[PDB]
């Protein structure tokens, strides 16, 4: 944004957006699977209690 | 919905500025096209007139 | 410069420890082609190298 | 498809395909995780039965 004008910048920013959004979706998917694993362990611990 | 015909004369060199996302003598101070412009830039030699 | 080099013997003048104004080089528009790669012709005035 | 020629259209359609396919993969991944949660709950209900 300090260095390219809008129509040339927009291509570069769309690359950054795409890869950062794919990093976020990867994080949140792995957190949904970790959340299920801890949920199972919490259910087990409530049974053991 | 409407059509707007914008009409002018320039150097055959500086015609290269008349496109969305451009700068230069004509683009900067005379006629600027928006980044999401829908339309046709039609131009032809007039050294006969 | 009065006379240029031959393109087989292209000459690299180092420009450094100075204040520039590329709007003089651009907007004066005695030129014809001005392709700026990796930097915008406009934001070029807002930047240090 | 009513508005751009084939080769200019293909770039735009490839953008739509990319975003729609990413939306579908996100839906189906969240459904696989929801399916695991409901599967665990069904197994528990079969045990309680």
């Amino acid at each position: 944004l300090s260095r390219l004008d809008k129509v040339e910048a927009e291509v570069q920013i769309d690359r950054l957006i795409t890869g950062r959004l794919q990093s976020l979706q990867t994080y949140v998917t792995q957190q949904l699977i970790r959340a299920a694993e801890i949920r199972a362990s919490a259910n087990l611990a409530a049974i053991k209690m | 919905t409407n059509v707007y015909a914008d009409s002018f004369v320039i150097r055959g060199d500086e015609v290269r500025q008349i496109a969305p996302g451009q700068t230069g003598t004509i683009a900067d101070y005379n006629y600027k096209l928006p980044d999401d412009f829908t339309g046709c830039v039609i131009a032809w030699n007039s050294n006969n007139l | 410069a009065t006379r240029f080099a031959s393109v087989y013997a292209w000459n690299r003048k180092r420009i450094s420890n100075c204040v520039a104004d590329y709007s003089v080089l651009y907007n004066s528009a005695s030129f014809s082609t001005f392709k700026c790669y990796g930097v915008s012709p406009t934001k070029l005035n807002d930047l240090c190298f």
